[PDB]
């Protein structure tokens, strides 16, 4: 009954089943870590129209406070989720754009110096998108991405 | 071949557990097991009633639950209320006429009335939530899913009292009646004796356990605080029922109390494995039709179903029965809360001697 | 062909209070019968801890008692052991196969709980009072005196669950078992269980309280305080028991309930009479063995009889007897307490229209 705010800014009815599907990823290879504990914990309080920006949100503040000593496994869960929320805002998706493009769009919003244009050629900005690696973001801890972050 | 008062002054000390000699006098000064001894004193003092919940603020809350939502509460209350309603006779019933102490048979009778207690609960829970009481209680005997359920419960505890009641009118041995040739040996009859406490363990372990989660789920949820708390208070009655009948299984399976019983108990090993799995399977199956309509915030099909395995394996471990699931960290830890000047000194000689 | 859980969905309102359906589900929200629905809420309300009593001060007070006033109080403390032993079990092993009705299922299974608690607390006032609580408990099995009473009590416990085992694995009609001839006619196992709840009621209306009368008589003399007060609270219980009984008897006596059973009582009424006859006799002649070595102020052998017949009527025509003993008054009125400048005004015209 109740309707939910996506990304995108299209609405559709509310769904438990994008959390359960997503908290259940980041839980993945963990141990001693629940996904209704995270659930639960959040207490989210939906209401009429709600962003679905708010309640992924919501969620990584959760499992951050699971962090504990008997089960640490959390500030994985929390950091995984972290960078998922931020690849939203960064590139629209989790799967990152071009390192060439990346820096060209930058560039005309003067965010990044335009020397690095000057300095490296399109043909080697594709050289070195090869060396990354966006898969070592989950080898960061909730402490580490939080900061990033802010 | 029963009587409530035995007239042969029998030592209750030396006597089994069961297929004893009928209980004559009420002493507590000595028990042969005070394990029993301690669970009626310790029953004793959680006695709870039903009343003093305030469970006025879940008849708002019920209604306020999306439509999905209902069904999960009221259907996990309605199979609560079955068995309690069940293992609120059946005690007394299939175990006083065969119980030959006194420290087991003042237990079971306290065992059964902590039973009815719940049965009490409930229907105080029902009225507040509901208008008509009479539309949920009437489903739990039409109900589909319900019914098997019962019917499972009901096939143990009868298969004992129908034979308990031929080793009493006919004993050991082979009788006709009507034409009709019956058997009655006295070790068969401990084993539906036995495999009947694999089933009243299993339904007061996991069966039981497996809708706290559900009524506590809410609970997380601020919602439904009155219907919570009572349903807290009966799990901890809950724990000293499960604990009871695992003591007597082992004490049975051990030889301790009847060396025959160690052998029999050998026996049906297999056949009690093949139990917990019928009943924790089963459990996984209310699942799927508690979640049919859909999911709440923490908690949902999949979830749930690793609790039951979860909790299988230590019920199972705890008798004596390999694990059938897989090992499992707990999946809903949550649960567990619901179930229990500067100093100023110097001294010039003491620094003195420190070589810079 | 008993359950403890039917599969039919039949209503618990109609259903008699006996011979009926066994119970299925456990729903208190409308009874056929609301007197038994009150007994439940005013049983629990009385829930006693024996322990909480002090006795302490009654170790003391007991070894003064000269041995044979030692005699009266530990003879009558025996019996009542006794009593509430068969009280302890006998309500839900016969009574619960039967009921068909679920407020009564559950104050039957409630009656039969708080008689443990009172088998409880003799325990814990022998083991004050005496030194080796063995002495004391060893002996209700082989004093004799005990004995008439003990067979007495189980005879016809059992021979009422003895039929409605056969009602259950047979049924009406007549079948054989083993060469051997059984008539299980339905019409015969509604005597036993009228003929045994006549004996419950006289034993817990007139067999219990004949003993009350000695336990209270040491507290007049303020001696035993603190058996006085369990002894106390267990009267208070007690009165429920005899009180559920009765009105069971009437429904019965009345054809309220089951037509056929007025009947059937009717029959009986001449043996039933005998009955209370017999228990109240059987009062007369213990008490005589309560003193054979002495009598203390307040009991008398014959201040004691007195009391038995007093109540006896009072008992009998409550279920609808003849009144076996002559009338007369309370023999010991001190048991029911344990039971429960001026105005100056002158006038002259006033006073001079009267003529002297
Ligand atoms: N319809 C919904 N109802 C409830 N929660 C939702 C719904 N849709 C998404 N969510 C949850 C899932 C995530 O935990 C969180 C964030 O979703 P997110 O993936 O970041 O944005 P999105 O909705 O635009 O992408 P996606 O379509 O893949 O879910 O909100």
């Amino acid at each position: 009954n109740l309707l939910v705010t996506k990304r995108d800014g299209s609405t559709e009815r509310i769904n438990l089943d994008k959390i359960h599907r997503v908290l259940d990823w980041a839980a993945e290879g963990l141990h001693n870590v629940s996904i209704s504990q995270v659930e639960l914990r959040s207490h989210i309080q939906f209401y009429d129209g709600i962003k679905t920006s708010d309640i992924h949100e919501t969620i990584i503040k959760a499992a951050a406070d699971l962090i504990s000593r008997d089960a640490p496994d959390y500030q994985y869960l929390a950091a995984r989720l972290a960078i998922f929320h931020l690849r939203k805002k960064a590139y629209g998706q989790f799967e990152p754009p071009a390192l060439y493009d990346h820096v060209v769009k930058m560039v005309e919003m003067g965010k990044y110096d335009n020397h690095l244009l000057e300095d490296y050629t399109e043909e080697e900005f594709k050289q070195m998108d090869t060396f990354i690696d966006h898969d070592r973001d989950m080898t960061f801890s909730y402490a580490a991405v939080k900061q990033l972050e802010g | 071949a029963y009587t409530t008062f035995s007239q042969t002054k029998n030592d209750q000390l030396k006597e089994p557990m069961f297929f004893g000699q009928p209980v004559n006098v009420a002493r507590y000064d000595q028990q042969k097991y005070d394990i029993f001894e301690k669970l009626i004193e310790k029953q004793l003092s959680f006695f709870w009633r039903p009343e003093e919940v305030d469970v006025s603020r879940d008849r708002i809350d019920y209604q306020a639950l999306p439509e999905h939502e209902k069904h999960i509460f009221i259907s996990n209350l309605k199979y609560q209320t079955l068995l309690d309603s069940i293992q609120g006779r059946s005690p007394n019933v299939a175990l006083l006429p065969l119980i030959s102490i006194p420290e087991l048979e003042t237990w079971v009778e306290t065992w059964a009335f902590s039973e009815t207690i719940h049965s009490r609960s409930y229907t105080h829970i029902i009225r507040n939530i509901v208008n008509d009481p009479s539309v949920v209680f009437d489903d739990i005997v039409t109900n589909e899913q319900i019914q098997k359920r019962a019917e499972g419960i009901s096939s143990y505890y009868d298969e004992l009292i129908e034979m308990t009641s031929y080793w009493h009118l006919l004993g050991e041995g082979t009788h006709t009646v009507n034409g009709k040739t019956v058997t009655v040996s006295l070790r068969e009859l401990k084993k539906k004796l036995y495999l009947c406490l694999m089933s009243v363990n299993a339904l007061e372990a996991i069966r039981f356990y497996v809708s706290f989660a559900c009524s506590f789920a809410f609970a997380e949820r601020e919602l439904m605080e009155g219907n919570a708390k009572i349903i807290r208070l009966i799990a901890r009655d809950e724990a000293l029922h499960l604990t009871g009948t695992q003591h007597m299984l082992n004490l049975l399976r051990s030889g301790a109390d009847d060396p025959e019983m160690a052998e029999i108990a050998e026996e049906c090993k297999q056949e009690c494995y093949d139990l917990f799995v019928q009943a924790a399977q089963q459990e996984k199956d209310w699942a799927d039709y508690l979640f049919r309509d859909g999911s709440m915030i923490g908690l949902n099909k999949d979830i749930l179903c690793q609790y039951v395995e979860y909790i299988t394996n230590i019920r199972m471990q705890a008798v004596g029965l390999d694990l059938p699931f897989q090992t499992r960290s707990n999946p809903i830890p949550w649960i567990n809360t619901w179930l229990v000047q500067i100093d100023s000194e110097v001294d010039t000689d003491d620094l003195s001697n420190f070589q810079l």
